[PDB]
């Protein structure tokens, strides 16, 4: 059926703020993602008459 | 509705013309779909919600003005709350000749859910959230970090750390008192709203524009003139609203093209100020950038920079190189 | 090039690009790190030794629990503090949160031997 | 990714399809009135002087 419902905005998260506590990366990942950009469109031409 | 005000006749006779009001709708509807597109690209570029820390006193470091107040019906920042009230039947009228208006997708209070969650992770993580997992850090090192960005050793900081922090919360009450007393602070955002108000007004007032016609009222010309005249009448004024509305949109477009420059450009700022550290000249704040903070504002975003200003010098001589031996 | 520009070039660092080209267009991608397994230290702003205050050059300060090393820091290496490791400047009494340590001197043993 | 994502590449068939409905609209057009008798030219001047 349709539903209708209150958009959720983003994951609940969390971090401790906290005075002398800090994180340190110990490994990584990499990747690669995707962007896709336009850069023309078709020529055309009218002959008014 | 806008041209044929319940008029069976001036229908007919609307659909002697092509699909005019069919392209109209698609104008409208492509511009509308663009100002939600605008408002998610600005604020919702981070998925991940924080909440705000509990312990205010960040080595020293204020930000009441900036967090949003808890005790408050909408969950803005002494700031926001000034921004929202600073910026400002007719309705009635324009809805009566078929002229509306869509509420947004977004509500105020979810966009001050968004600049909450970024201002909170910013203090909690610095830039480190918005590239990967969030990452605590100690504010004080979180400022560390900056002073080095600018070429400056941290040593300056610590060392300083009691004049930073008072120059800082000293800053951040100053711009409270600016906005507040400065009446045209916000003039661009006002700008925009007064700028759409003042096209739906045209296109009201144009209805009562003759355009040749024995009249302006439909009712009336069906009232005294038999089919074949009135026809004539009629056609005179749907050639006249047909131009009104074409003439609208054109414009609207014109702005519409013109705010998504300007969405743009926020959400690059956002991006590069909020979630990094920048070294572009003039980019965010004069002075050398050290870290911003975004605030919401109706129909727009506000930011607050936070930058570096030499101040004392002194004269001194200066050599290439030191010859030794 | 590799621009700096946050999420300018994608999410999380940038590295590197391909294009690719599409019909009436471009397609880039973008390779970028991100950060993965993380760990919590305890921290310090400078570590007070012979009276003076001793400041990373290029990194963090660490506390594994009951070592202190230095860290760069976006990556957990831990290296021995040193003098080589460290820059000085003012004494212990000025930064708030200094703590006692040892910096080792790497030219003791070379004076002994 | 991309084989499998059928929205991947949107924003380049977006423009495709906008152009061909500004074209479509001007064809389209041509079949009225305005007020004439007829949608064509030739129908007009056949009949009328
Ligand atoms: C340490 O990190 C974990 C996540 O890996 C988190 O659940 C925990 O609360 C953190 N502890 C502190 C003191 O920040
Ligand atoms: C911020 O300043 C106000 C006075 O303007 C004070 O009442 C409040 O406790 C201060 N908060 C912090 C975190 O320093
Ligand atoms: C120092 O700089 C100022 C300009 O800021 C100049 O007027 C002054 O003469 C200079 N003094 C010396 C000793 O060079
Ligand atoms: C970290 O602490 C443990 C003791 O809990 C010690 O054995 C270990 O050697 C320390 N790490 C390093 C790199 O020295
Ligand atoms: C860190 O927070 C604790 C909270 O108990 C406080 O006692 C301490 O003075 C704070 N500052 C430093 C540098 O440890
Ligand atoms: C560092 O050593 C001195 C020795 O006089 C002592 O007074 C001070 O309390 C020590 N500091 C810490 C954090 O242990």
């Amino acid at each position: 059926s349709i539903i209708a419902y209150t958009m959720s905005l983003g994951a609940e998260n969390s971090c401790a703020y906290s005075n002398n506590s800090i994180a340190i990366p110990t490994n990584f990942t990499i990747s690669v993602t995707t962007e896709i950009l336009p850069v023309s469109m078709t020529k055309t031409s009218v002959d008014c008459t | 509705m806008y041209i044929c005000g319940d008029s069976t006749e001036c229908s007919n006779l609307l659909l002697q013309y092509g699909s005019f009001c069919t392209q109209l709708n698609r104008a409208l509807t492509g511009i509308a779909v663009e100002q939600d597109k605008n408002t998610q690209e600005v604020f919702a570029q981070v998925k991940q919600i924080y909440k705000t820390p509990p312990i205010k006193d960040f080595g020293g470091f204020n930000f009441s003005q900036i967090l949003p107040d808890p005790s408050k019906p909408s969950k803005r920042s002494p700031i926001e709350d000034l921004l929202f009230n600073k910026v400002t039947d007719l309705i009635c009228a324009q809805k009566f000749n078929g002229l509306t208006v869509l509420p947004p997708l977004l509500t105020d209070e979810m966009i001050a859910q968004y600049t909450s969650a970024l201002l909170a992770g910013t203090i909690c993580s610095g830039w480190t959230f918005g590239a990967g997992p969030a990452l605590q850090i100690p504010f004080p090192m979180q400022m560390a970090y900056r002073f080095n960005g600018i070429g400056v050793t941290q040593n300056v900081l610590y060392e300083n750390q009691k004049l930073i922090a008072n120059q800082f919360n000293s800053a951040i009450g100053k711009i409270q008192d600016s906005l507040s007393s400065t009446p045209s602070a916000l003039g661009k955002l006002q700008d925009v709203v007064n700028q759409n108000a003042q096209a739906l007004n045209t296109l009201v007032k144009q209805l009562s524009s003759n355009f040749g016609a024995i009249s302006s009222v439909l009712n009336d010309i069906l009232s005294r003139l038999d089919p074949p005249e009135a026809e004539v009448q009629i056609d005179r004024l749907i050639t006249g609203r047909l131009q009104s509305l074409q003439t609208y949109v054109t414009q609207q477009l014109i702005r519409a093209a013109e705010i998504r420059a300007s969405a743009n450009l926020a959400a690059t700022k956002m991006s590069e100020c909020v979630l990094g550290q920048s070294k572009r000249v003039d980019f965010c704040g004069k002075g050398y950038h050290l870290m911003s903070f975004p605030q919401s504002a109706p129909h727009g975003v506000v930011f607050l920079h936070v930058t570096y200003v030499p101040a004392q010098e002194k004269n001194f001589t200066t050599a290439p190189a030191i010859c030794h031996d | 090039g590799q621009s700096k520009r946050v999420d300018f070039c994608g999410k999380g660092y940038h590295l590197m690009s391909f294009p690719q080209s599409a019909p009436h267009g471009v397609v880039f991608l973008h390779v970028t790190y991100v950060p993965a397994q993380e760990k919590n230290f305890t921290t310090a702003p400078a570590i007070c030794h012979d009276g003076k205050a001793h400041f990373p050059r290029e990194g963090v300060f660490v506390s594994n629990g009951t070592h202190w090393f230095v860290t760069q820091r976006n990556f957990y290496e831990p290296q021995i503090i040193t003098t080589d490791n460290t820059f000085v400047s003012g004494n212990c009494d000025v930064v708030i949160g200094i703590v006692n340590n040892t910096v080792y001197d790497p030219l003791q043993p070379e004076l002994d031997s």
